[PDB]
Parts: C-alpha cells; structure tokens; sequence
RNA sequence: AUAUGAAUUAAUGCGAAGUUGAAAUACAGUUACCGUAGGGGAACCUGCGGUGGGCUUAUAAAUAUCUUAAAUAUUCUUACA
RNA sequence: UAAUGGUUUAAAGGAUCCGUAGAAUGAAUUAUAUAUAAUUUAGAGUUAAUAAAAUAUAAUUAAAGAAUUAUAAUAGUAAAGAUGAAAUAAUAAUAAUAAUUAUAAGACUAAUAUAUGUGAAAAUAUUAAUUAAAUAUUAACUGACAUUGAGGGAUUAAAACUAGAGUAGCGAAACGGAUUCGAUACCCGUGUAGUUCUAGUAGUAAACUAUGAAUACAAUUAUUUAUAAUAUAUAUAUAAAUAAUAAAUGAAAAUGAAAGUAUUCCACCUGAAGAGUACGUUAGCAAUAAUGAAACUCAAAACAAUAGACGGUUACAG
RNA sequence: UAAGAA
C-alpha cells in the first residue's frame, strides 16, 4: 500500500481549513496535535547487530585479515563472488534471535517426554517481578520444569564452575532429579498419611478415566450394532 | 506470522523467533507515551473521545475507557459513513448541552443544533486491519487517529501508531487502560482547574 | 484543498505532471505576465488565485482529466521555497526579493 | 527512437497540407471550356439534383466543377472561371465555378452575398 | 564514467520511492565526488566508506586487494513525509555529452534554455565537472570555469 | 507437494455430499426378505425380524451440509493472499 | 534515355435503389485465424502444421477428545500490595 | 497550430542467433597535457580441480515395442461394415465379418509427463553407442580483450518443387453414396498427390511471450529447483524459475523483477481503403520470396473497458 | 517566452 499522506497531516490541512476561514472554531484537537508532532517519515532503517547474541551485521572480512591457510590448506588471496555481491538486504532484514537456552531446551524434553505432559502456564505474571537466585534450582514463584534446570545449567556456565555446557547441564539434571523425588514421595505419603486418618475421596483418576471411556464406548457399541444391521442388508 | 509481513512496518520489528516476528517494545514504549499524552490532552481540552474495537471480547475495556475518559466507544460495527454520512447515520440520535464541569443543563435544543454532525476530535481503534473504514472516513474528516499496529498493519493510516500486538485481548486491554488512565488524568485536571 | 502559490501570483518552480494520458507542463511566469494557459488550467487559475502561469497540455486533452491533473500538479508537484529550505537545512534565497530591498 | 536513428531520418512526420485542387497548378483559378452540364445525385442522406458540370483547363486537365447559386447557364462550350472547393455531397467533384465570370452570369436577383455570386449592387 | 552515474542516479531515485535509510553505491572518484557534493548541498544524511557488506565502523584502508569489495555508503533524508531526494537525472548523456562555457552556464542559471535543457529550478542543484572536479553550476560560474553539465538533483 | 490457487472469486462446493443416513425400516425389510428366501417363507426362524417390522414400519412406513457458508467465510482469512 | 498519343487490355474506387449466398461475430450451429496447397466464377470448401486472438470457463469420496463448574471463574473503578 | 512520441492488445520487435563497419556506446587508480603512459581487477574471457545423471540437445550408427493393413491357413455360419438414419459402379455363399495362428511391409513412439528441462530460434521425451556442445563452486591466469550491431552470414515448422527409393495407415484432387429447395459443403466409400527416407531447391507461419539485446537498480510472501553447510532438525543460508502481490507504470485490460526506475545499441510505426496490390529489380526449376508505390475515395478507422441485448451458452433451485 | 477547438 502507499505511504499514506492525509492520516499524518490533519493539522495542516485542519490550519488551511482555519486560514481560510472555511472552519470557524479550532477543533479541541487542534493545539494537542501542534504540540505534539506524528512521525511523519516511514522509512527503513538498517541494523547492525543482531540483538540476541551479539553477532555484527554489515561487515565484511578482508583477505589481509585471513593470513593463514583454510581448512583445506589454500590461502585466500582474492575476494570470492560472495564477498563481491552487495549484502545491503540483511541489514533491513529482521533478524533471527538465538538462544543457546533453545538448543538445551529441546534436548530436555527429548530426553524427559513425559516432562511435556506437566501443564505449563504462558500467561506470564510480571516478568519484572522476578528476582531469582540461580545458585539453587528452586525458586520462590516458579514451578519445577526443565526451565529450572536450564537456567541453573545457564547460572553454572556463566560463573565457571564448569566450563563445557554438557557437565553443567548434568549437574543441573541430577539436582532436578533430587527434587523430583521428593516432589512425588511427599505426594503418595500426603495420599496414604490422608487415608489413614479417614479422608474418603470419591473418583479417583483411574476411576475418572474408566467412567469416560465407558461413556465413550456405549456410543461405540450403538454405531457398531447399527452398522453391522446395516451392512447385512 | 513472518508469511504475513507487511514489509512497510519493518522499522517497528526488533526480530523473528519462532516464526513471527517480534516487535521492538522501546518503541512501542515510545509511541505509547506518545499517544497517551495525545489523549490526554484531548481529554484535557474537552474534546470527543472514541474508542474503536470490534473483536470477540474488547467490549469491557472500550466500556471502561468510555466511562472514565467521559468519551464514547463502539464495538459492534463500524457502519461505513458514520463520520463522512453522519446526518444519514448518526442524525437522529440525542444530543445534550453540557457545563464545564460535565454537568448537563438540560437546556432545549433547536432542531439545527439537534442535526448538526458531532465529530469525534480522537479516534482510537485497536483493530486497524479489520477497520479500513473508519481509517479512511477519519483521514476524510479530518479526525486524528490512534492505533495498535501490529506487525501486517500499515503504519501511515494513522496519525499516532502503536507497535503491539493487536491480536491478545490482555496486549489490547493493557494498552486500552493506558490510554483510558492517560484520558482519565486529563479530564481530572480540566474538573480541577474548573473548580479554582 | 489548499494550493502551494510563490508570491500569492504563480507557481513555485516548473511542473512536468502527468496524470492518467494528459501530460501538463506548466513554468512560472514574471509578474505582470497573464494566464497563458489551457482554458480549463485558466479556469482554475482564476478560482485559485494564480495570476501568472506559462504551460501546455500534450497527449490526452479531456477536459475533465486535464482539470482533475491539474490539482495533483499544484498540490503534489509543488514544494515550497521553506520546505527545500528545511529538508536540506540550507537557506534558498530569492534573488529579486532581495535586490528591492 | 534512438539518437542514431534519428540523425539517420526518424522523426515526426511532416503537417503537410496536400493540395485540394491539384488541376489547378497552384493557381487561384484558371479558364476552362465546359464539356457537358451534368445533373448528379447527392450522397445519401442528402437528396437534390445538383448542377455541375466537365470543364477542360487550359492547361488541358478535365475536371468536375459544380455550379452554385439558384440558376445557371452553363451550356457546351461556354467559357468558365474554376477555383477550389469541393462539393462535398457530389464525389469527384472537386472545384467550383466563378459566377459572374467568363459566359457564366451572376445569380439573378441575388440580395445577399452578390459577390460570392457575382451580382452588381 | 557517465554510465555508473546515471546508475547511481536512478539507484537513488529507487531508494527514495521505498524510503531506505542507507543505501551503497559503486566507489570511485566520480562516485565519491558527486555522494560528497550532494552531502554538502544537504541532500544526503551522511557519507561513509565501507564494503559490499556495510559502512566501515572505523577506517579500512583501499587496496587491490579490496578494491572490488569496495563501496560509499549513503544515507537519505526524509522530511514531512516527503524525501528530500526525489528525482536525480543526467543533463549529459553517455550518448551526447554536453559542455558548456561559462556564459551559457549563467544563462542556464538565469532560466534560459541551451542546447534543450531546461533552466535551473527554485530548489534543484545542476553539477559541473571540470578538471575531474564535480561542483556546483553557480561555484563553476564564480570561479569562471567552463565545464561538462553533469546531473540535475531535485 | 503444495498447490496453492490463484485468487478465486468464491470457494464454494458444488454438490456437498451429506449423511443419508439409512431407513431402519427398509434394512428390517431387506433382513426379513432374505430370512423368508433362505429358511422358506413365514419362518418361524425371524418371526422377531417380522415382529421388529411390524413394530418400526406401523405408524410410518419410512419410519444439510455446512461446507459452503464456512468456507466463504473463511475463504478470506486462510488463502494467504498477499497484503494489498 | 525521356516524354506524348494510342487500337486493345488488367486492376481498383465511388454512388442510387435494389439482387443474390449464409462465410464471420454466440459453441455463429463444421472453433476462428496465420502460412501453404488443391478445388470453385466468387462467397467459400478441403488437406498439412501452427496460434488462442476457445475452452485456467478451473471449485470435497464426507465422520474428532478426559479433571477439580464454582463457598473458587464470571463481580472488581487506582485499590491493594 | 503536439512527438517535452510510440511499437503486448490501437500502426509498429526483425523467425532466430552469429558477427563486419559504426564518422555507436562502454570498467578502476595515479601522472602529464578528450588522449597518452604506468598501474588495478569489479565486466569479459582461458585452463585446471572438485561435485553432479551435466540424463535432456545436435549428427551418426545400431536396436526395441504396442498396433494397423494385406496374404495364407484352421474351424465355424449368414450376414458384415458405416451412419443421425442410410446408401454406395469395386464387402460376403468364389464362405465373408468375428476368432486363433503364421508370414510381409511400412509408418509411429503408450505409461513416466510437467516440454520439467535441453536448444539461438525452428525444434526436441521408446532404447544403446560414437562424436560435439551445454552446469555450479573453488584455484590460478589475461587485464576491458566488452555491449550492441547497418550491410552480411548461418539455421529455419507446415505446405510446395526437382531426382531417386518407399508407400502400411492417413489423405488435398478426382469419382461415386447420402443430406438438401438446391450441395457446388459439412457426413459415408474408393482414393491420386502428399505425409516416409536419401541428395537438393526454397526462406516463408498467430516463425507468439503478438513483448529485440545488454547493463545497473527497486518492497514482500509462498512454492519448488540446484548448490553449500550445520547437527530427519536447523520451518537452515545462497542462487534460478514459478505463483500471488507492494510501489511504479499504464487508455485500461494488466505488467511486476518488466509493460517499473535508468543507461546503451539495433529493428520498426505515423488515418482507413487502394495494398502487401501494380510496375520494376534480385533470387529461385517452378510455386513463389524479398524489395515496395502512386492516383482515386472517405471522415472515418481501431484499442481497452462499461451497461445491456442476444447465444442451436453453463450450473443451481424452485 | 510555448493556450487550443469541432
Ligand atoms: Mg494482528
Ligand atoms: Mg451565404
Ligand atoms: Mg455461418
Ligand atoms: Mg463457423
Ligand atoms: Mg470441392
Ligand atoms: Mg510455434
Ligand atoms: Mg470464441
Ligand atoms: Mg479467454
Ligand atoms: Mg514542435
Ligand atoms: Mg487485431
Ligand atoms: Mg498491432
Ligand atoms: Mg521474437
Ligand atoms: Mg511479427
Ligand atoms: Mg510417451
Ligand atoms: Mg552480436
Ligand atoms: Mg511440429
Ligand atoms: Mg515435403
Ligand atoms: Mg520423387
Ligand atoms: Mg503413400
Ligand atoms: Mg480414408
Ligand atoms: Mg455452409
Ligand atoms: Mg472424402
Ligand atoms: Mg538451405
Ligand atoms: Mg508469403
Ligand atoms: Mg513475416
Ligand atoms: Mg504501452
Ligand atoms: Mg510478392
């Protein structure tokens, strides 16, 4: 669509219209917008820094600083038709954010499926009312997931107790597996301890679970009897 | 979504992560802050106020903004005309002479005032892309315009964007309570300096 | 609308618009100079406010496109002495303004 | 369209105004001898007999000229006047007769435009 | 070379009908005169060296060795939703180049038509080579210098 | 493969096929017919058959697709046509 | 070489009122047209290839899911925190 | 008194490419008066290496396959074939048609498949081989050697012609049967030329993308397509193509990386009709091809779109 | 110092 005029220049056609006289009063608008102007120029504007790891845009290596044989023994001597092609494009291009935390949450839940059967909550509270402590794994305000071992995992590397991301992350397992346990021993003993002193619960989730496969299996029967008579004649 | 790029807004896009784009906030913190001060000078100035949302469940904030700015909303349906045809539309409907503290006096009309168009002095709409029309009658009529434009919207239709997600009623409402406080503080001050 | 005009008499510089098939070239003119123009460019020179106008219609010249390019020309075509001024933060002068005075 | 091409002859064509009464020789008129005095039919929807008539130039071109005015007499071999003009109804006939010139008389009791028929005061 | 000039030239007038804020053009003499006379008349935002990849953040000094990786990085001015550089032309052609003396310099100033082009214009810029030096047509007719009448900028 | 259409005027099916689903009373009557050509006619192998006819087919002898609006009303939003 | 007459002779334009075919424009009732060939007085007919300036005019073989449903969400008017 | 033009559709892109002249145009830095000189590698090239089916294109040579037609048999019997329905001087009792075998000959190339692709265009998709060409990226090298291209050259569908072979199917012409008021047509039957091959001539097509070539540039999305990675996942980057678009352009239809922004070179156009005609010339065995007028007549003539009317126009309902 | 019309 074309850049629009006549939406960001209503104070200037409203003062032709007030000049002339073609307008009586002064709209009530009419002061406010003097005073405070619209951004009136719609251009693109280039970026020169990826904001999510700090990779540089917009900047081309030299073969006087690449003195030294490549991979495969030769020196570049010349540019190659890749540095002589102008990259204008990707400094208006958007660029992509990256987070090592994405390649270490997606090896978490390969390797805990059933961490993705724990409900998650994405409506965020504040994220600015966060102030966590990241030498331990739990955290007042957090639930226990694989995000608390990332960013203990994280909180490792960053302080150098350990300098290759995998023994931190390892680290960070084990602690969440520590928790973990407790988490579902104090749930099965609150459950027995509850028993004991005459708690009468009523369904149960295995219940739960036979009740709606019986309400889906009368449906079940009545299509299948249906279609057998059906198909007979 | 990144397949959905208007390329025009792309001076509003901090990047793309998982496929849509993600627009910059200090901007969008800007012209907030921006905008706000608008309608709030216009509420100051005792201007008209509308508030423009017709998705499923925006009806509650654009009430509320209404209520506590002293200014008016629709979130049903924009009837096309309603500022460029408003004698056709809008003409049969009641209108009221009213004090400087907003106290109705109640005096009688006369048929000609009754007929005239009262045009809004602010338009805020929070679905841009789906209210064309209400866009082009303001930029007809004259009316200067705030919106919420996300990423597949064009920028220029409007006298004082919003970069932000016009697609989350939560994003909607938390920019919508903003504009209706940033109002609300502007007719405070009118009543105030009305009662010295 | 409101239309541009140098000295309240012409136009700011030339105009070499073209709208749909109607080519107009339109010159400013010197003071006293009339409105040597198209007849319809004259009528609307006469309700604007323009006194002084140079400029002929090449290709299409239908009436009504000739009348409705026109306007674009003035209004889009046009910029004023103070906008080049501050779009190239430079001060244009106008050299007879200036040589009376 | 290009530059070369242009200084090799392209260009817009020449507004050039052929002759309407090429018989004439650049000529205002010239003296002919009626041949025959002809009564031809219009073109359609035009409806007359309109009075024309062959003359031979002097310079030896027959052409058709049309005779105006209410009354003639043009006979064979009468001396005639011939200038341009076509009758625009009549085709072929490209030039008209002089009244009040040659053997051809003016138009009897003319009041209006006597000297594009050749009538005194 | 007239023929990257007027690429330049309509390269510009590109850039302006998208509203870019930066753009590249090819580094040369020529290049790098006329970006540098059109900074100063106030028509571009700034001037910087730089590769094909993007402005030079400090200095890279030219080579052969990079001399093809070159570009002159230029920025845009944009102002009331309006460019400021909205049209670039050539006056002389690769196919017909015009020079001009001194006095049909100032007669092309004072809005007489020479040799079919059109007059200078209330806010245009005219650029004169001489010498290998591009300037402004009105310094060219101060220093009293007869030149080739390069590009019209609007 | 992905073939994606040009800009339609509408999108809409011709004939939308829909549920017919089968009378009991004729499936009754095709079950009773060929008990009565298998086990000889009045049988008293499928009196029930003619007991359960006699009791669907006594008052009555007999006993829309949404396809199109949903599409035109989607049509818009899901055929990634590019922004104007 | 060039002009001027020429018996005879080829084509073509126009006009008045008519006259005859049914070739084109719709699927124009055999898709039209380009090229080429034969036939025909001619309009046209037929053969061979090409083009769309005709078929993009394109539009379903159909079935869908489990957590505290309320003393709790739905209320809320710068409040609390 | 309009070129401050045009050429997809109104008049107008050359069939295509190669390339000569160009008194056409064309990179970078420095020095000295647009040139000279020395330097440079961004255009344009050369040679290798690596990857890929460079499979597709051209010529040549060698093969395969389904079917058709005819001939001979075998058994079997009265109709067969065609059409809207029929009828045909040459279907069948001389045993037909149908069926099953066996021989012979030509021409063609089902599926894959999209002409995706390849080729300058024309063209080109059953198989194999020989020869020739065509891809990307790296390495090294030359140092503007380039672009375009009047004239010229080469190739160029179908039809046509000259010789010599071949001729199963199809089939101009011709001869018959129908249909019809009439049939000179559509339909049916025999069927010559042609369609096939070899050596030529000819150089035209709606030879079309109705769109000349090259260069620089301009906002997106989606698909593939081909490489290069990185560990099916990066909804992976870099290219080309395709599809829908922004802007721009445009009489609009629409184009869309060109019908946009620019630059260079070439071709072509200047109302309709007369007319791609006549005359002349050149070429050709001819048919013809190229070049290509004027008089006469008129105020027309055309393109896009709009709303109807109409259609031996579609679909849906009632 | 460049006007169009039927
Ligand atoms: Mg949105
Ligand atoms: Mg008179
Ligand atoms: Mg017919
Ligand atoms: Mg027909
Ligand atoms: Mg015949
Ligand atoms: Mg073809
Ligand atoms: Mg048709
Ligand atoms: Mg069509
Ligand atoms: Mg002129
Ligand atoms: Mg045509
Ligand atoms: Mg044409
Ligand atoms: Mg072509
Ligand atoms: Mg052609
Ligand atoms: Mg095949
Ligand atoms: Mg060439
Ligand atoms: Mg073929
Ligand atoms: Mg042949
Ligand atoms: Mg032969
Ligand atoms: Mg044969
Ligand atoms: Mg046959
Ligand atoms: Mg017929
Ligand atoms: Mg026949
Ligand atoms: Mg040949
Ligand atoms: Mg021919
Ligand atoms: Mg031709
Ligand atoms: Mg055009
Ligand atoms: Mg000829």
């Amino acid at each position: 669509m074309k850049i629009q005029t006549n939406a960001v220049n209503v104070l200037q056609r409203t003062s032709a219209y007030l000049k002339s006289g073609l307008l009586k009063e002064t709209p009530a608008w009419y002061n406010v917008v003097a005073s405070i102007p619209p951004s009136t120029k719609f251009t693109r504007e280039p970026r020169f820094k990826n904001p999510s790891n700090g990779h540089i845009i917009g900047k081309l290596v030299d073969v006087t600083e690449q003195p030294h044989a490549n991979n495969k023994g030769l020196y570049k001597t010349r540019p190659n038709s890749s540095d002589k092609r102008v990259g204008v494009k990707r400094l208006y291009r958007p660029p992509k954010l990256t987070y090592v935390e994405d390649r270490l949450r997606s090896l978490f839940y390969k390797q805990h499926p059933w961490e993705l059967s724990r409900p998650k909550i994405l409506v965020e509270n504040e994220i600015g009312d966060e102030n966590y402590d990241w030498s331990h794994m739990l955290q007042i305000g957090r639930p226990l997931d694989g995000e608390s071992v990332i960013q203990r995992t994280m909180y490792l590397i960053k302080t150098k107790q350990y300098g290759d991301m995998v023994e931190a992350y390892d680290h960070a397992r084990y602690e969440f597996y520590a928790l973990r346990m407790q988490e579902e021993t104090e749930q099965q003993v609150a459950l027995e301890e509850a028993e004991m002193f005459g708690s009468l619960f009523g369904v149960s989730a295995i219940e739960h679970g036979i009740q709606k496969e019986q309400e889906v299996l009368d449906v079940w029967e009545k299509k299948v009897v249906e279609e057998t008579e059906l198909m007979a004649a | 979504s990144t397949s959905l790029w208007r390329s025009s807004t792309q001076s509003y896009i901090y990047g793309e992560y998982k496929g849509i784009h993600i627009i910059d906030l200090n901007q969008t913190l800007s012209y907030l802050k921006r905008a706000a001060k608008v309608v709030e000078g216009v509420s100051e100035s005792g201007g008209i106020i509308l508030f423009l949302g017709t998705r499923q469940g925006q009806k509650r904030g654009l009430e509320e903004a209404a209520k506590k700015t002293h200014g008016y909303y629709v979130s049903t349906r924009w009837i096309p005309g309603t500022l460029t045809n408003s004698t056709e539309i809008s003409g049969i409907w009641e209108k009221q002479e009213i004090d400087s503290n907003d106290n109705p006096t109640e005096r009688a009309l006369s048929p000609n005032e009754t007929s005239k168009q009262v045009k809004p002095d602010l338009l805020v709409v929070l679905n841009p892309t789906e209210n064309r029309n209400a866009l082009l009658e303001a930029i007809k009529s004259r009316v200067p315009t705030i919106a919420i434009i996300d990423t597949d919207s064009e920028p220029s239709l409007v006298t004082y964007p919003i970069p932000g997600n016009d697609d989350s009623l939560r994003s909607v409402n938390f920019l919508l309570g903003v504009l209706a406080r940033a109002g609300q503080r502007g007719l405070q001050n009118r009543l105030a300096r009305n009662n010295e | 609308k409101e239309i541009p005009r140098y000295e309240n008499r012409t136009i700011y510089g030339d105009i070499d618009f073209r709208y749909h098939g109607v080519k107009l070239h339109l010159r400013s003119a010197k003071p006293g100079f009339g409105l040597r123009v198209n007849h319809v460019i004259f009528e609307i020179c006469e309700c604007a406010g323009i006194k002084d106008l140079s400029g002929k219609v090449y290709k299409s010249r239908n009436d009504m496109n000739i009348a409705k390019g026109t306007i674009e020309a003035f209004t889009k075509a046009q910029k004023t002495l103070d906008e080049v001024a501050l779009g190239r933060g430079k001060k244009l002068v106008d050299v007879r303004k200036v040589y009376y005075s | 369209a290009t530059l070369n091409q242009i200084k090799r002859g392209s260009g817009p064509p020449r507004r050039k105004k052929i002759s309407t009464a090429p018989q004439l020789d650049q000529c205002p008129q010239r003296k002919g001898v009626v041949l025959r005095v002809m009564v031809l039919k219009p073109k359609k929807p035009n409806s007359a007999q309109r009075k024309a008539c062959r003359v031979r130039l002097t310079n030896g071109n027959v052409v058709s000229a049309y005779i105006p005015g209410e009354g003639h007499d043009a006979q064979e071999h009468s001396i005639v006047y011939v200038r341009g003009g076509r009758c625009q109804d009549l085709p072929g006939v490209k030039y008209h007769v002089i009244r009040g010139a040659g053997d051809l008389s003016g138009v009897v009791n003319r009041i209006s435009s006597r000297s594009k028929y050749g009538a005194k005061k | 070379s007239l023929v990257k000039l007027a690429n330049t030239c309509a390269h510009l007038q590109n850039c302006s009908k998208v509203r870019v804020a930066l753009t590249s053009i090819p580094y040369t003499k020529l290049q790098l005169q006329f970006a540098y006379n059109l900074y100063q008349q106030g028509f571009l935002s700034s001037l910087q060296k730089g590769s094909t990849m993007g402005p030079d953040k400090d200095f890279v000094e030219v080579t052969p060795d990079n001399i093809s990786t070159r570009r002159l990085w230029v920025g845009l001015k944009y102002r009331d939703n309006k460019p400021v550089l909205s049209s670039c032309k050539l006056i002389s052609k690769p196919n017909s180049r015009i020079h001009l003396p001194m006095e049909d310099m100032k007669k092309l100033c004072s809005g007489v038509t020479i040799r079919n082009i059109k007059p200078l214009q209330p806010g245009e810029l005219i650029l004169v080579r001489a010498h290998n030096n591009i300037m402004d047509i009105n310094e060219a007719i101060s220093k009293k210098l007869d030149g080739e009448v390069l590009c019209r900028v609007k | 493969p992905v073939y994606r259409l040009p800009p339609l005027p509408r999108l809409k099916v011709k004939k939308p096929i829909i549920r017919q689903e089968a009378n009991k009373c004729l499936v009754l009557m095709s079950n009773l017919l060929q008990c009565w050509s298998s086990y000889g006619h009045m049988s008293p192998k499928c009196a029930g058959l003619v007991t359960e006819l006699k009791s669907c087919t006594s008052e009555s002898a007999l006993g829309k697709s949404n396809i199109n609006y949903h599409a035109a009303r989607l049509y818009d939003r899901i055929n990634g046509k590019p922004h104007d």
